[PDB]
RNA sequence: ACCUCUGCUUCUGC
RNA sequence: AGUAGUAACAAGAG
């Protein structure tokens, strides 16, 4: 290998090293192909060099270069750039592409040249190259170490001095190969994947076996020669009979109910008031700056005149309750004094308390605080259990009722052309007439508005205490626009990094409900009595006190992102009702939408009175499934996720009994434990567990 | 009347209203803080189900390793990891006997795919643990960091470009006693002060590098539905991804031809397979033959399958193949048998009297006073301290990262294959479908005690091979109804629309892509998930509203006020044909049921003003960012269940095909030099694509450097444009002199 | 014209780090460092888009926008900024920049768009001239069966389609891949005639050609005809309980 | 305390 | 305080 590194020129060494590295073999190992490729590249470069094309088109054998070359070298390059060279040449002229890669290209004759440097007879290798490379205009030009040549059709385009230098250099290299004693092995030499383990990985492989094996190759020989002879049956006879999947017969008449937890009553945890909310309205708003939320808030605020000096009538027991009073007074004073489209509050002390400014501990390093006597890790206690209270059922009752306003305004659609689009338009209009005046649609509008405004304010004003009015816009039955104000939200600082990062806000919501009639519902609220208004009724007209429910609440980026998308509750309700319509339409072989929505018979069980199971119409089913999806979105929790996933199996087992499909379990007690593990303190999960118990009692009465 | 929606199931069957049991309109549960406790819980549980195994100290890493294979048989119905090797080999032998030629053809296809795979196939992946940085990186930059550290340390077989030479370099790098990596630290000096970050070359030991190469980075699974408590997941490093690739390629070629395998098929194909197995198991041999179906779940699936069993499976499937191929496929269970788990970010400590908080790492958990912790964490750390090896926990049993999904499917399909009538010759037989964790099992017999004996036979055979059927979550009934991966079969598959409800809404790519994705999602759910026509119309309306509010592109005649109102209003007033404006430009919605399959630019093309159409479809626009043909019109969607999918949409590239800005937190960290490295890499790839325009379409191959290839291309393009009238002779001479100057600069430095 | 790129190449090789990268990175390894990023793939793009569209400058555009559009519009909205996107040379722009381009940017010629995006315009041509019949309600018997979803493909595999696209879009860089079939020669001649002087990006042209010339299949539940022009409108014709009678155009 | 930077980036796998 | 729930946020970094 030292002869090839000594006699040949280093550019030929570089070309041969690139060729062998591209082909995987090595000059240090296989050196016969190394010296053969080096001699081939030497002959090809002596063919190519010192041949130029002038500014007329004649070969002037010069030694200095402003004339372009006559030959272009395609041998020795990488294969992809060589095929790029060949393809650009053939697209420059008009010639068809050859099947193999040649060695040179002559721009004078416009021809691809092929050169093979052999260690045997010139004629045999030339006839081999001719029989192989047949079917294309390739000028084969075979040389050898004998100082002779063979060409295609006896057309010799290379000049006499270049061929004389080629033959002289080949004879000199043959004499230097023969005097050095390295010449016969050239005439003697004229899917193989390997993957073994190096020793550290071999010792790693020896320690990753079953325990009766010490060598990895011993284990390979065992696995390759394994024949089964009843190993499974022998270990099945040897296994204890306490490993079994015994089937317990499932019968809903004998199963127990879910055990709902004990403790204090569950409290309200929604981000705004639901059945207890009170709105100040402006009918057909047309004030200056209408559309801007603070302008609508001042316009709806001017409709109320019965303000007083606000007093605390229900205290938040863990809070500084006079701070909430000062917050409402500062907010009202700043609304009366504002001159713009937005409102940022001063960072007073009571507002800083209510928004939790400075409540994060100072972030330090561990060695700087190692010796603190009460440096403890964070409290990771389970949630405290709560009892089911009566208010969440009445909230769900009011959420599925009809109001007097349309709350959903849908965007425009493309025009109906197909008949199925007209069928879909009639069915969608039936569902919209059954669902747009529902109170859960009003809750959708409140939540989408609040979460949209809170997310935009949290992104754009991270250091500001922005005031966000709680505004919906509805239409009456006469079609008149109405703007409703429910109260205000004061945002805190909102440097929201993680998706679970909390922005604290203060909710201040109008109400007519006295909180002392149901105080366990309001354990997070400080309720102020802010005024009096005249409610006019059928008996007389009475001055009711107007209350303000003030609360510190918090939301995250992911929570208000999901609150922004609460209109998909409509899709869930409409999809279920439409699948129920289409199931009857496939049977009756006609469209069943108008018989469903028009025939006002009570034929769907949707409730219970003391007189038994109550039935309703399909529009009641629409509003009830809508309110269920809305309350799933409002009271979303991991408890609800676990409860729904685990109680679905009990529902499917009851359905399997009612289909006479003979249901059976393997561990019903573990299933009941997995259901009851998820019922902790969330009022909606407690109501859903009570609902499962009521459905189970109704099934047990329907059977027996 | 107190309203109860569950009473709807008194009239409607539960499967026909099953969407009222999926509360998927609210936010999913998320974890806060670390996942160190979930990771330590996983390691403690994995060692508890295998505790009657044999402990051995590893000679190469020092890790305490538990071996439950061929251990004592289980004595109760608790989850156990005592899989028997001979039972596994008997089941794989039965799977080979029932499918003759399957293993040999899968092995031959894997052999043919090994010789054609390049290293850049490892760029396709999510967050890979980077042993160079001891953190998570994207898969391509983790691969680039590994290749760079390997080339700096003398491992350069991967310069051939194929994957198997990179794998040879990975295995040969374990012989290094001093692998040299580069870290980072800040240097602040100075009357105004400037500060930058300088590199520092560290040298790992042999044990340090071997522990880093076998490290899984653990974190918490977020946004998972159906559970009360969070679980931990793991991502592996770059040293094992290439071996896991070939093992999963073999197991995918096996699972594609098993009709009892639920992998790797979509929803409709899995429903077709379940319908076929229900039709086969209800053809009835006699007339009084019983048929029962187990709606099954497997408890602690990943914590009880063992890498040594997977090693035996790989060596038995490949029986009769070349030994290099057997060793190469055996590397990945061997490296999973010696794996260690990184224990997360640690914990936060709080001082209430001094009002401070601090973050201790998981490396500090081995040497810290136990008085800081609560009782659960204190018990976890005391149980975990004997498994500790250099900041990581030793985790020999179990499959924590869970990458052998198709191999676990092969193991479950072998137990399903055992229950043929011609193999068992019993009074019972079984069949079903296996999709990794989930399984359906139809058991047929003549009496109910035959059904119980078949259930016990299946359950004990699964216990012999480390498969633990969940008795709390499984139930049995007569064949006609079951559930499989939230697919509810009640004499036919029913619709479960609530599973697809998070996919409705704005996808979050750009305006054009999200319009295409939203209409395609509505169309796909109309075809597959039985979305009705009225609900599809309302879904179009709700998507258009969420799209207008998300991108602030309300209609030009409306009276809202955003940052984009005045500009869209100017475009609205200057437009003659308003119906040709896109929704992103303040135009009307064109979509109904019949045209959801038509992109919005084509649907409005004949209605556009020609000037607006020329501005909107201008190819010389600075907003669009074409990178690669294979990534064109691709989004990554994350469904409510399952891993993230690649979704193809149909969209004309306009000025609404822009890209959002990147996260900028790296500028405050030590890794801000990665930005400069990425910028230089993008500039080099841009000038290479100036020389080689097909590189954006077909990946160019070559062992020569980029500069040499560009110089050769410049030389041939000059000679081809000189002899064609395109380029003069002085420009040719200037190009050749510039190439010679570039060669001189290359030879200089 | 290929003289500016070699000047840019010499200016890059004059820098030491770019020279070290271009001399150490092979052509095959450049597919690895092409995808080098600090930016990770977004795991919640819906929430991230809702959070970013509230920002002032959430869009990254090419820096030449600073010469293309003004810094402010007629309303005084800042359209672009000088701050760079992370790990890139792109600057941070406003959505008002996109609206300004759509109402007042350079008008280009769009006669190549119905030829490049012909697969998309064929769907609208089939829908516009389609005939709707009556809706029939009955139990639909759908069969989950693998059909094809590419109305108007050419019977070419991925290798043959790759050869045709390489002969049409990038004709000098095909390598050792000659067009074996005469149908491929017909598609190549027709597409080189149609897609001539095309200023649409070659990435989009190669993408649309690959979407056109390759037969693609899906697993769908079909109740009636399984032809690819009927699978194209499968959401429109069949339902769970209804069938819409429809014949497409052509 | 002023000022600068950041808002998925020490933490989202198959 | 509040969000929340098995660990965090209640700004982080310089
Ligand atoms: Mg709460
Ligand atoms: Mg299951």
């Amino acid at each position: 290998e030292n002869f090839v590194r000594t006699n040949f020129n280093p550019m030929i060494l570089e070309r041969a090293e690139k060729t062998m590295k591209e082909y995987g073999e090595n000059p240090q190992n296989e050196g016969n192909k190394f010296a053969a490729i080096s001699t081939h590249m030497e002959v090809c470069f002596m063919y190519s060099d010192f041949h130029f094309i002038d500014l007329e088109g004649n070969t002037i054998v010069k030694e200095n270069d402003m004339l372009k070359h006559r030959f272009e070298i395609i041998e020795g390059q990488e294969r992809n750039i060589a095929w790029t060279i060949v393809n650009s040449i053939c697209n420059m002229t008009e010639n068809s592409k050859p099947r193999f890669l040649p060695d040179l290209y002559d721009y004078k004759t416009n021809k691809f040249i092929e050169i093979g440097v052999t260690r045997r007879k010139v004629e045999d290798y030339y006839y081999e190259k001719a029989s192989k490379l047949k079917g294309e205009n390739v000028y084969i030009h075979i040389f050898s170490f004998d100082g002779e040549e063979m060409a295609t059709d006896d057309e010799y385009i290379l000049d006499e001095e270049s061929r004389a230098r080629i033959k002289t250099r080949l004879f000199v290299l043959r004499q230097e190969l023969a005097t050095a004693g390295l010449w016969d092995s050239f005439r003697q030499s004229e899917l193989e994947e390997e993957f073994s383990y190096p020793p550290t990985f071999q010792r790693l492989a020896n320690q990753s076996l079953p325990p009766s094996f010490k060598d990895y190759h011993q284990f390979k020989a065992y696995v390759s020669s394994f024949k089964a002879n009843g190993n499974i049956e022998a270990k099945l006879g040897a296994m204890s009979e306490k490993v079994n999947a015994q089937i317990e017969s499932f019968d809903p008449r004998t199963i127990r109910e879910l055990e709902l937890p004990e403790g204090k009553f569950c409290t309200q945890r929604s981000k705004f008031l639901l059945m207890d909310a009170m709105k100040l309205s402006v009918l057909n708003p047309a004030h200056e700056g209408e559309g801007i939320p603070m302008k609508d808030a001042k316009a709806c605020l001017d409709t109320f005149w019965g303000w007083k000096k606000a007093t605390i009538i229900k205290k938040h027991e863990k809070g500084v309750n006079t701070n909430y009073l000062m917050i409402w007074e500062q907010l009202l004073e700043s609304i009366k004094e504002m001159e713009g489209k937005f409102l940022n509050l001063k960072k007073t002390n009571h507002l800083k308390w209510g928004l939790g400014e400075g409540q994060a501990p100072e972030k330090m390093d561990f060695e700087d605080c190692k010796e603190v006597p009460d440096l403890f890790q964070y409290k990771s206690e389970p949630p405290e259990k709560r009892k089911l209270a009566s208010w969440i059922q009445s909230e769900f009752n009011k959420a599925s009722e009809l109001t007097n306003s349309n709350w959903i305004e849908f965007d425009e659609l493309g025009n109906d052309v197909a008949p199925i689009e007209h069928i879909a338009s009639r069915r969608r209009n039936f569902f919209t007439a059954e669902v747009s005046q529902c109170r859960a649609s009003e809750y959708i509008m409140k939540a989408v508005y609040i979460n949209t405004a809170l997310l935009n304010s949290s992104c754009t004003a991270m250091e500001e205490y922005q005031v966000i009015p709680i505004i919906t816009k509805c239409r009456d039955t006469s079609g008149q626009r109405r703007t409703n104000l429910y109260g205000f939200i004061i945002k805190g600082r909102s440097h929201l990094r993680n998706d679970t990062d909390v922005v604290n806000f203060i909710s201040l919501e109008f109400s007519l409900t006295d909180p002392r009639n149901e105080i366990h519902k309001w354990e997070k609220y400080c309720v102020l009595e802010i005024g009096d208004m005249e409610i006019r009724t059928s008996i007389s007209t009475i001055m009711k006190p107007v209350y303000l429910y003030v609360r510190t609440n918090g939301t995250s980026k992911i929570k208000m992102k999901w609150g922004m998308e609460m209109r998909r509750c409509l899709l869930q309700s409409l999809q279920q009702v439409e699948s129920m319509i289409e199931a009857e339409s496939a049977v009756k072989e006609k469209d069943m939408t108008e018989p469903f929505f028009r025939n006002r018979e009570n034929d769907w069980p949707i409730g219970e009175s003391p007189q038994g199971i109550e039935k309703g119409t399909i529009g009641k089913v629409c509003r009830v499934l809508l309110a269920k999806s809305v309350f799933n979105s409002i009271y979303a929790s991991a408890q609800l996720e676990g409860f729904s996933a685990e109680s679905r199996k009990l529902l499917l087992l009851i359905q399997a009994f009612r289909d006479n499909l003979d249901p059976g379990t393997f561990d019903l007690k573990g299933l009941y434990e997995a259901i009851e593990e998820c019922i902790i303190n969330d009022p909606w999960v407690l109501l859903n567990a009570s609902w499962f118990n009521s459905f189970l009692k109704a099934v047990q009465l329907s059977m027996g | 009347m107190d309203v109860n929606p569950m009473l709807i199931f008194l009239k409607v069957p539960v499967q026909n209203a099953i969407s009222t049991t999926f509360p998927y309109t609210g936010d999913p549960p998320y974890s806060h803080g670390t996942g160190t406790g979930y990771t330590m819980d996983t390691v403690i549980r994995t060692h508890d189900y295998s505790s009657r195994g044999i402990w051995k100290t590893n000679s190469e890493t020092g890790a305490q390793q538990l071996n439950p294979i061929d251990g004592p048989l289980p004595e109760d119905n608790e989850p156990s990891g005592y899989a028997q090797t001979d039972c596994v080999l008997e089941l794989i032998e039965g799977l080979d006997r029932s499918h003759p030629g399957l293993f040999e053809t899968a092995c031959q296809e894997t052999i043919d795919a090994i010789q054609q795979t390049r290293v850049d196939k490892l760029t396709q992946g999510r967050q890979t643990y980077d042993w160079t940085l001891n953190r998570n990186q994207p898969a391509a930059t983790a691969l680039a960091n590994t290749i760079e550290v390997f080339r700096k340390n003398g491992y350069k077989l991967n310069e051939s470009g194929r994957l198997i030479d990179f794998l040879k370099d990975v295995l040969l790098s374990f012989e290094n006693d001093s692998m040299e990596v580069t870290t980072h630290f800040q240097k602040k000096k100075r009357m105004i002060t400037q500060r930058t970050i300088g590199k520092k070359r560290v040298k790992l030991t042999k044990k340090n590098y071997l522990i880093r190469a076998l490290t899984l980075n653990t974190m918490t699974k977020d946004a998972e539905r159906g559970k009360l408590k969070r679980r931990a997941i793991a991502t592996p490093g770059m040293q094992i991804r290439g071996f896991v690739y070939f093992v999963e390629l073999l197991a995918r070629n096996i699972c594609e031809r098993l009709e009892q395998s639920g992998l790797p098929v979509g929803g409709n194909e899995k429903k077709a397979k379940l319908a076929n197995v229900i039709k086969k198991m209800m053809a009835k041999s006699t007339d009084e033959e019983l048929s029962y179906t187990i709606t099954g779940d497997n408890t602690k699936w990943n914590e009880n399958q063992n890498p040594r069993i997977f090693l035996a499976m790989v060596l038995r499937i490949t029986a009769g193949q070349p030994e290099w191929f057997r060793d190469l496929l055996a590397v990945a269970p061997i490296m999973f048998s010696n794996k260690v788990a990184r224990l997360g970010r640690g914990y936060m400590f709080e001082s209430k009297s001094m009002h401070l908080r601090t973050q201790i790492s998981a490396e500090n958990l081995s040497d810290i006073n136990l008085r800081y912790f609560n009782e659960d964490t204190k018990k976890k750390i005391e149980k975990i301290r004997h498994l500790m090896v250099e900041g990581t926990a030793s985790l020999s049993p179990g499959m924590m990262m869970g990458m052998f999904n198709m191999l676990s499917t092969v193991l479950g399909v072998s137990v399903l294959n055992l229950g043929q009538r011609e193999i068992l010759k019993r009074t019972y037989w079984w069949d079903g479908l296996q999709s990794s964790d989930d399984f359906a099992l139809i058991i047929n017999g003549h009496f109910k005690e035959d059904i119980q004996q078949g259930v016990n036979h299946f359950y004990r055979t699964c216990k012999l091979v480390g498969i633990n059927m969940s008795q709390k979550k499984s139930y049995i009934n007569k064949t006609g109804t079951f559930e499989f991966t939230s697919f509810f079969y009640r004499y036919g598959f029913v619709a479960n629309f609530s599973m697809e409800l998070p996919s409705f809404g704005v996808a979050g790519n750009n305006e054009s892509a999200d319009m295409s994705i939203g209409t395609t999602v509505i169309k796909t759910n109309m075809i597959n998930n039985d979305l009705g026509p009225a609900t599809a119309q309302m879904a179009i309306q709700l998507f258009i509203k969420d799209y207008r509010y998300t991108y602030r592109c309300h209609r030009g005649d409306t009276n809202l006020e955003t940052r984009r109102t005045k500009s869209i209003k100017r475009l609205w007033t200057e437009t003659i044909s308003k119906a040709g404006l896109l929704v992103a430009d303040g135009g009307p919605n064109p979509y109904n049921l019949r045209n959801l399959h038509i992109p919005e630019v084509c649907l409005k093309w004949s209605l556009m003003d020609p000037d607006y159409r020329g501005r909107l479809c201008n190819p010389n626009n600075p907003f669009v960012h074409h990178m690669e043909v294979e990534s064109t019109n691709l989004a990554v969607v994350m469904p409510a269940h399952g891993p993230a999918k690649s979704l193809e949409y149909d969209a004309v590239a306009t000025t609404h095909s822009w890209t959002p800005k990147r996260n900028r937190s790296i500028l405050n960290t030590n890794q801000r030099g990665i930005l400069e490295d990425e910028r230089i890499y993008q500039k080099c790839c841009q000038v290479f694509e100036k020389f080689f325009p097909s590189s954006t379409y077909r990946r160019p191959i070559g062992m020569a450097s980029m500069l040499d290839a560009m110089l050769s291309r410049a030389r041939i393009d000059a000679r081809i444009d000189l002899e064609s009238g395109r380029i003069s002779s002085q420009d040719f001479s200037e190009i050749t002199n510039t190439c010679k100057a570039i060669e001189a600069l290359k030879r200089q430095g | 014209s290929g003289m500016e790129r070699i000047k840019e190449l010499m200016e890059m090789v004059k820098n030491s780090r770019m020279r070290e990268i271009l001399t150490t990175t092979s052509v095959d390894h450049m597919a690895v460092i092409k995808k080098y990023t600090s930016g990770r793939q977004e795991k919640n793009p819906a929430l991230r888009m809702k959070w970013m569209m509230a920002m002032k400058y959430p869009i990254s555009a090419s820096s030449r926008i600073r010469e293309m559009i003004p810094e402010k519009d007629e309303d005084g909205n800042t359209l672009w900024t000088n701050t760079k996107d992370a790990g890139s040379n792109r600057v941070l722009v406003s959505p008002n920049a996109v609206t300004w381009w759509n109402r007042a940017g350079p008008v280009s010629d769009v006669v190549h768009y119905p030829r490049v995006y012909k697969m998309y315009f064929d769907r609208l041509e089939r829908l516009t001239h389609g005939t709707f019949g009556p809706v029939k309600f009955y139990n639909q018997v759908k069969v989950r069966k693998r059909v094809d979803i590419n109305p108007g493909h050419k019977d070419l595999t991925s290798r043959e389609a790759q050869e045709v696209i390489m002969e049409v879009v990038f004709p000098n860089e095909v390598g050792a891949r000659t067009l074996s079939s005469d149908a491929q020669l017909t598609i190549t001649k027709e597409k080189k005639e149609e897609l001539k002087n095309c200023k649409i990006s070659p990435i989009m042209v190669a993408y649309m050609l690959e979407r056109e010339l390759v037969r693609r299949t899906r697993f769908l539940p079909i109740a009636g005809a399984t032809s690819s022009t009927y699978v194209e409108v499968l959401h429109l014709t069949q339902g769970t309980c209804w069938e819409q009678q429809y014949t497409p155009g052509g």
